[PDB]
């Protein structure tokens, strides 16, 4: 997240880390949101050429906001499954979302706990909030802390006459400042963007992809979860 | 090797933080970059040892 400020223990208790585990250590390489108990939401090029069926050395960590202590609250569980979504096409990066059958089931709390859908097809308004642990600059390095990033939504057209008319599908959403500064880089991948339009919280994207980081007139582009609804509750079984 | 393990390492669009190898040619080495998770070039290896296999000698 560049242009962030950090988060607090239970600001976003639907975020997780996505972490590739090894002896002694893991490392964060995606974020992830919860659905529910046993699944998790992210996207589909942070799972893209894994063994979907019985993949190894992956685990998502909820309830963390610091990852240089032990704060009580992490819940670490190791992923049995991935079901990436089945016309995901990895060269337009369309359907770019996948799901993380957890090997156990969360406990929520104040800390850990889903985050709702939107209903099909609804289209999110109005400021949004997108979290991580990616990078805090383009090509930098990354914080132990949580960010956090408010930045205003982007329609398709504006979002098109920036990258192109084909190059942004309309499954995806935009989100960013003209001016640049604010937007989600590497390493915060398949984490939430939350709307509140409705006067809920609830997931409206998933970080996918953008020409840099924060870049003026280049917004961060995301998979529309409006689009996956149906998708979501049909796999996530 | 291959002229594609010449080329400078390539993050792509996508914001994933995937560690890959890619050999560098001037340092003669093959080094650690940050892939993104989609539109990966020719050198971009997920591992030190398919770096060295492919892009290793001339
Ligand atoms: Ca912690
Ligand atoms: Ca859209």
């Amino acid at each position: 997240i560049v242009g962030g400020t950090d988060a607090t223990l239970g600001e976003f208790p639907y975020q997780l880390s996505f972490q590739e585990t090894f002896i002694g250590f893991s490392f964060h390489f995606c974020g992830a949101s919860i659905y529910n108990e046993n699944y998790a939401i992210t996207a589909g090029h942070c799972v893209y050429g894994d063994d979907y069926e019985n993949p190894s050395g992956l685990q998502i960590v909820a309830g963390e906001l610091d990852m240089s202590v032990n704060e009580g609250s992490e819940q670490i569980i190791t992923v049995s499954k991935i079901i990436l979504h089945e016309n995901f096409d990895y060269n337009l990066l369309d359907n770019d979302i996948s799901l993380l059958k957890l090997s156990g089931s969360l406990t929520f709390n104040d800390n850990v706990a889903p985050i709702a859908l939107p209903e099909q097809g609804h289209t999110a308004t109005g400021d949004v909030i997108v979290t991580g642990w990616g990078t805090t600059s383009e090509g930098g390095n990354t914080p132990d802390v949580l960010q956090k990033v408010t930045v205003p939504l982007v329609s398709d057209e504006d979002c098109r006459a920036d990258y192109g008319a084909d190059e942004i599908l309309d499954s995806m959403i935009c989100a960013g400042v003209p001016e640049g500064g604010k937007d989600s880089c590497q390493g915060d991948s398949g984490g939430p963007l939350a709307a509140s339009d409705t006067g809920s919280t609830y997931l409206a994207g998933i970080v996918s992809w953008g020409y840099g980081c924060a870049r003026p007139g280049y917004p961060g582009v995301y998979t529309e979860v409006s689009y996956h609804v149906d998708w979501i509750k049909a796999n996530a079984v | 090797r291959p002229d594609f393990c010449l080329e400078p390492p390539y993050t792509g669009p996508c914001k994933a933080r995937i560690i890959r190898y890619f050999y560098n040619a001037k340092a003669g080495l093959c080094q650690t970059f940050v892939y993104g998770g989609c539109r990966a070039k020719r050198n971009n290896f997920k591992s030190a040892e398919d770096c060295m296999r492919t892009c290793g000698g001339a």
